[PDB]
RNA sequence: AUUUUU
RNA sequence: AUUUUU
């Protein structure tokens, strides 16, 4: 939205691989993993919108609190024909080998780094749409119990 | 050099056709493909080649046991359910406890009730009391593909115990199957 | 087919149509400086996406390489890069006399222990990091004067052994990296420690990895006239450091399950 | 190294880090400014080290002496129906000492850009070291100072938003840090 | 002439001031997925055209022989 | 054959990096480069190798005459004010108007006034009464490079004239410099 | 401005080379002169004005 | 001094070239230069100390 | 390679004779010679080659 | 530093 | 259907 100042925050959450219908598939099927993994943000403005708004991620974190992404790995998005930014998070982790389901991916945070401008006939705020994916290099190791219980 | 599609910047109108392994970089990075085991986990093959629980039936008399095999959703066979078509051999993994008897088993894809009355040829393995086996049923299926989520996806499988004084017991089902053929990814199941 | 076409069915016309003063009139089409490009630009784990780029600037004739060819700092170029490896001192504990043999004269948390102030030529990167892989080169300092006597035991201790320290038999430490150093014989010890761990990565401030330790082999014999204050001073070098996850100045992260 | 590379990284990460891109600055470009008029400044090069937050603050507090490159990107987006346009341009010491006796309009001599609002969205310069001595004062303003100046009063409709946010990013093309001193001491390199 | 040179601009400069660790910064500039093109399509005795046309999508692997 | 953008269509933006000579045309036009002279006057050597008035003192005693050296506001010289950085010789040009003794003249990058006391090795060179000299000054700065509007820009000149009798007057000094060597262009200056 | 008729004047002057910033410079160093002068005129509008 | 805790300073001052006999000469000659400065610590103690 | 003579570790007895251009090293550090001018002022002739006041 | 001149 | 394994 136009109203959210330069830097107040759009979004911050703490990720989890069973944040994402695929993945939380596999999450309640194999034990562990490794790979990188990719988001890609997709902002839906008219042609008029311009701005620009950069999400950060830091690996591991989980104490989710708004905080300067600076040192974190960014992408700044700035709006144009190509509305659909990504960012990817190379494996990192203490161990060869992580769990599906155990501790966070890191902390995903989308800032706003350029006011949502507009005219008289555009939005003065755009919707916006994260997914979630594997990278060329992912990959899934044992597979464990099952967690949940689909449908 | 790399081009900036690849930074990240891209379009998601123009993703079609489906599967596209395009690669993703920024400076200090690069896809690295590490291996862990001599092999995949996650190939179609290995991963259904390991079986998981099914279901249970208590017997009492000689009576038969018709269930309608069907994809799970509940082990990491519920990794099928991001597919809409199957095909393929079946292996039915099945326990007889029992003190003193035999258990008949057979599996068909037909839906008729009447061709199991009699067992013919429908595959009537014996495991002796106590015993236990792991028969592979062909693709016996009337249709080309087998819907994956159907209440009867897999064949039906077939139980008549052949008791021989007042014994009783339960029959165990677990199973797998031996190389599957996958068809058409459907959207992510959700949860109960 | 059209739409472009402006430049030859202009410039071709009057050079068909031109007389010994040759044409009078001369049209030229092309694409406008500002097209419909997008760039990217990528810097350390960043990634710059602008799909309305202009042509980038530079001073006059400019020279980049940065590079002071007077050396008004005459110090390696990679100088401040290396520096967190640097050796410093890690730890210094006075050897206090009646000291029964197995007594643990001092001890040192490792890693952490090269970020233990902010005046650790280390502590300023490794706050920028969670996770850390590194190779360490001890060098733990004993003096004594000739007339005293004594030995101390000079050895490594990964986090597993410093766990099960009591269930351990004093006089089988021997089988750890180590140096018995007999005093009056030997004024330092010097401990090569790969990185060892039973993750690929340790937490960074974190004592994990170990810790090492300085014990009593024999107490100190100091007669009646000798000084009795022997202070044992521990050394620490980054033979290779590595630092990766990313994370807030120095914020609790993670690394394991 | 981790044969099994545990961290997806390259080994020089840690290294290379602070001279990561980043945050300089973001402030507000407020309507009815004429021409000439000083959106935002830079404080070079010590403002990559503006907060314990920044990447090169961590070494920066461990040496005196810099020498380094600049690569900044001003970013400002406006709606189409707006128009407008800033001077992004780098001031030397020298510049920034004597900035009233200098006349604006011929700041174009300096490393800028004139960009054109509604056009550009971003704004690219690729600084070198400047200076009159070989080695700038870690944590001074020295090496001057980068600017974004009012070219031209921005043109906002009636309808059309009228935030409009300038942000200032940098990156080191190069980064050299040689003279060693206590944590943050302010020392002098200088006569 | 200008207007595009943003990829060679930044991506030589940083290889020009790069020390053993390699260059800083890599910048690559291009046409965007979306670009200014018209399509057309013609079934039996009908034309479509679309000016703002779109990458057609398909399954995996598919097979039209029907 | 010439494009749009050599006819006057550009775009201000897209000026970087500084200094493009593009050349500009249209029907019965072409940049023409006639000369007048043998040589060019807009060379920074040639421009600069012309001295210029800079200030005159009227000494009564044998006093030393300190002075800041920097570059003029007010000559030809002032075509240096579009530049921040300088370096190489500096010809200062004394003359010496008295009746009868010996001006001292020497020059310095040092900031330090006591260095100066002595003229030790200041260059002390010697213009008898009514004369005047030329003395290039070298580059003996401690500063790589010397910002060219610093009130001390250019180094101290020193003048202790040594007099014989009640004799006294004035010495006028001007100066120019010999290969200049100009860095970073900046923006022109304003008029008072 | 828009209404500005259609042969009205948005600007008019005469011009000498001591009216631009840069030149002013040579003017008060250089006696005379010869060659081109390039004049830019940059309007600063919305992608929307024509 | 032996009585000197293992981190008390036994010396600090702040150094300059003029603090050196022969260097302050050169001090008092030249105005500037560069270089490398190197300094000798000698400790004058007996075989036994430590 | 560098021996410890040449890493600081001397003694002061054994300087003799006089004029020893012993070269100094420790990591990341090397004499380094660099001229700014295109001779010497340290040199005998150059140096007193200029007069001064008696 | 043909950063005196050719 | 190297759709057991190489």
């Amino acid at each position: 939205s136009a109203t959210t100042a330069p830097q107040s925050i759009v979004h911050r959450n703490i990720v989890y691989l069973r944040l994402f219908p695929n993945l939380n598939v596999f999450v309640n099927s194999y034990s562990y993993f490794r790979g990188s993994l990719v988001l890609r943000l997709s902002v839906y403005a008219s042609t008029f919108n311009r701005g620009r708004l950069r999400m950060g991620f830091f690996p591991n974190a989980t104490t989710d609190s708004t905080s300067t992404l600076d040192n974190a790995i960014y992408t700044i998005c700035d709006i144009g024909s190509d509305n659909s930014f990504e960012i990817t998070i190379p494996y990192s982790f203490s161990t060869w080998m992580r769990k599906t389901n155990g501790h966070p991916i890191g902390l995903f945070q989308i800032e706003v780094l350029n006011r949502l401008t507009y005219n008289s006939s555009s939005p003065s705020e755009v919707y916006c749409i994260v997914q979630g994916k594997m990278g060329q290099d992912a990959r899934f190791f044992c597979p464990t119990g099952s967690v949940v219980t689909f449908q | 050099t790399m081009s900036p599609n690849e930074l990240g910047l891209t379009s998601a109108q123009d993703d079609g056709p489906l599967g596209q392994e395009k690669p993703n970089y920024f400076l200090n990075f690069r896809s690295m493909n590490v291996d862990i085991f001599t092999v995949s986990h996650t190939k179609v093959d290995n991963l259904f080649g390991r079986a998981w629980f099914f279901m249970e039936h208590t017997f009492t008399n000689e009576g038969q046991w018709r269930v309608p095999l069907e994809f799970p959703k509940q082990g990491h066979g519920s990794l099928s359910l991001l597919f809409a078509y199957f095909t393929g051999e079946l292996n039915i993994h099945v326990l007889f406890l029992s003190e003193r008897g035999f258990l008949r088993v057979a599996h068909t894809y037909d839906t008729s009730n009447d061709r199991v009355n009699f067992l013919s040829s429908n595959g009537v393995i014996t495991v002796p009391a106590g015993e236990q086996m792991t028969l592979s049923a062909p693709y016996y299926s009337n249709k080309p593909l087998r819907t994956v989520r159907d209440n009867n996806s897999l064949g039906y499988l077939m139980c008549k115990p052949f008791l021989t004084g007042t014994s009783t017991g339960k029959i165990e089902v677990y199973l797998s199957l031996r190389c599957p053929n996958f068809f058409f990814p459907l959207p992510a199941p959700k949860v109960t | 087919v059209g739409n472009e076409i402006g430049g030859n069915l202009l410039t071709k016309v009057a050079d068909d149509a031109s007389n010994i003063l040759g044409p009078n009139c001369f049209a030229t089409t092309a694409e406008p400086e500002n097209k419909n490009v997008v760039q990217a630009t990528t810097t350390v784990n960043t990634t710059n996406l602008t799909q309305h780029p202009s042509a980038p600037t530079m001073p006059f004739s400019p020279d980049f390489s940065n590079v002071d060819n007077f050396h008004s700092m005459a110090y390696d170029i990679t100088t401040g890069d290396k520096n967190p490896s640097k050796l410093v001192r890690l730890e210094t504990h006075e050897w206090t006399p009646s000291w029964a043999r197995g007594y643990q004269i001092t001890h040192v948390e490792l890693p952490k222990v090269f970020w233990d102030h902010q005046d650790k030529p280390a502590y300023g990167q490794s706050r920028y990091f969670a996770a850390v892989r590194c190779g360490f080169h001890f060098q733990v300092q004993v003096n004594v004067n000739q007339g005293t006597a004594g030995s101390a035991l000079v050895v490594y201790e990964p986090k597993p052994v410093v766990t099960y320290d009591s269930k351990l038999e004093f006089g089988a430490f021997t089988n750890l990296p180590h140096v018995l150093m007999n005093l009056a014989e030997t004024t330092q010890a010097d401990l090569c420690i790969p990185y060892v761990a039973d993750t690929n990565y340790v937490k960074t401030d974190s004592s994990d990895l170990g810790q090492l330790k300085v014990y009593v082999w024999t107490p100190l014999s100091i007669p009646t006239g000798s000084a009795n204050q022997v202070d044992v001073t521990i050394l620490g070098s980054l033979l290779q450091l590595d630092f990766q996850n990313p994370r807030v100045f120095a914020q609790d992260v993670n690394i394991y399950d």
